[PDB]
Order: C-alpha cells, then structure tokens, then sequence
C-alpha cells in the first residue's frame, strides 16, 4: 500500500464524507490498559477470560470486579493527540459542509471526552449497563457502581475475589424490574446490535474516504468494514503500529503510533 | 453478526 503522505492529503482536502474506523490501538495510547495482547492480564486473567457470557454466567461478580476497575482507572485517563485530531477534524469540516464519523470497537468513550459528536460504539461502552431482564440500556457513570464494589476491583494477582452476592450487584432500577445489570458490552460470541450496524452500513455505503486506525484488523465483523468500502473503489488508509493481515488491501499504510501520524493527515 |  501507498506510503504518501502527500496523496493522501489530496484526497482528504476534497472528501465530503469520511469514515474513521478506531480500534484499541488509539484507546492504548492514552494507556487505557486492554487485557488482549501477550502478558496483558488482570488477576490471574485477560479479557478473552471475563469479557465473555461464559465468565458472566459462571461468576458475576468477578466479572463486575474487572468492569469496575476498568469504570475506575477511566478517572485518570484522557484523549490522547489521535482522539484530538480526530475530534478537531470533526468540527472544522462540519462547519464546511463535510461529514466526519468514527465507527470505533472502543468502548473507553475517550472519542467522546475529546469532542466527537458523530460517533457509533459497535461494542457498547464501558459507562452504560443492560437489565439481563428486561434488557434496558442506561448511563452510569457512578463511581462505584454499587456500594459492594466500593474498593474492589484490585488488579494484583493474588487478590481475593470480592464473592458480592448477586442481589448486592447493580441491580435495574425500573420500576417493578431489579433485575441483574450486565456491562452494556457486547462481549466475545455476542452479536452486534443490528441497528449499530444499519447505520454502519449507512455511513459505509455513502462515505468518500475511509481511515481504520488502530485495529488489528481480525475482530469481525468489524474487519470486514474498510473492504466493502474499497470495493466502491474508495479510498482506505491505515494507521497502524505494525501491518496486519488486512494491510495489503488498502490504498494506504501509514505505520507509526496514531497520535503521531493523524494530526499531520486531518491537519 | 457475532463479535469474533
Ligand atoms: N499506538 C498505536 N497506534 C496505532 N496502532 C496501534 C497502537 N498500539 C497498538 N496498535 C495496534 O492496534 C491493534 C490492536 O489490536 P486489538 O487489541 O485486537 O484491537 P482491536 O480489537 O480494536 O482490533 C494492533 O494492530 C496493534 O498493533
Ligand atoms: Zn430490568
């Protein structure tokens, strides 16, 4: 794929509507730990381990324990240099006349802190939870969560899991539900909330120009998105550390940290 | 579809 910092800037100064696809890597740069790569654990386990139905239905708790660390060490992180670029992005082509969105896997909301407006969480968020019940979704942004979990959460090996007993987790607050709350993620196995992806689709069918940054490019369906774009023969470009096995299939591959490369591409 |  082209290297060209130069050509790209050529097709970003004339697009009308441009799609930025963002994965873990823009979310790792502001050190927003994911528990995914190699040695990236919590206690004794990574998120392959709890972000799943199968740690949900096995052990609740636990898995409430490692969303509220993730809810708490929020409080001491923020965007970094790609969620500015890309927010700022955003707003100076909005008052062009010119459609930014970002499609993100992230579930940190940091595009959110930054500024984005236009946004699709594919995999939810970190901040909103679901009535296993009732299937409510709502905002929560409460430190801690529920009371049980006020100072759980510690990530050290060896620490005792909290047990909290399933009444004594967040429990729906709608009228005549108290059903289980469930972190509004979509977890490993899960479908992807089809309307997310009517809209996906929207934004995919009609963009002019498409950017992944940060993804490995392996979780589907999400990895299928830049493709089905290019086939249009739009242009895609690839913010990214390192290739991944959809590199090859871009028009551009810029390699660097995201908050390196994307403030000279949307400047 | 599901989330790989
Ligand atoms: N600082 C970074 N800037 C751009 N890409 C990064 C950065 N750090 C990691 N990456 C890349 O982001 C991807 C992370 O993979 P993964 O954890 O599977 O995230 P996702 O599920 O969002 O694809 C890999 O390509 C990784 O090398
Ligand atoms: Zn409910």
């Amino acid at each position: 794929p082209s290297s060209s910092m130069a050509d790209f800037r050529k097709f970003f100064a004339k697009a009308k509507h441009i799609v930025i696809i963002s994965g873990a890597g823009v979310s790792a740069e502001s050190g927003v730990p994911t528990f995914r790569g190699a040695g990236g654990y919590w206690r004794k386990w990574q998120a392959q381990d709890l972000a799943t139905p199968l740690a949900f239905a096995h052990n609740p708790s636990r898995v409430w324990e490692f969303y509220h660390y993730r809810r708490e060490v929020m409080g001491s992180k923020e965007p970094n240099a790609g969620h500015r670029a890309i927010a700022e992005c955003e707003t100076r082509l909005g008052k062009q006349g010119r459609r930014v969105v970002v499609i993100t896997l992230n579930i940190d909301e940091l595009h959110r802190k930054a500024g984005t407006k236009n946004l699709l969480e594919i995999h939810g968020s970190l901040f909103k939870t679901r009535c296993t019940s009732c299937g409510v979704v709502a905002e929560n942004y409460k430190s801690p969560i529920c009371p049980a979990l006020s100072g759980k959460g510690a990530p050290e090996p060896g620490t005792q899991d909290a047990s909290i007993p399933v009444e004594k987790l967040p429990r729906c607050e709608e009228a005549g539900c108290g059903g289980l709350l469930r972190p509004h993620v979509v977890w490993f196995g899960e479908n992807l909330d089809p309307a997310i992806l009517e809209e996906v689709d929207r934004e995919l069918a009609h963009c002019d120009l498409c950017l992944v940054v940060g993804t490995s490019s392996v979780v589907y369906p999400a990895a299928m998105f830049a493709p089905q774009v290019a086939a249009r023969g739009v242009p895609v470009a690839e913010f990214n550390t390192e290739t991944t096995p959809a590199t090859n299939r871009f028009r551009f591959h810029f390699q660097g940290p995201c908050g390196t490369t994307l403030p000279e591409a949307l400047a | 579809f599901s989330k790989q």
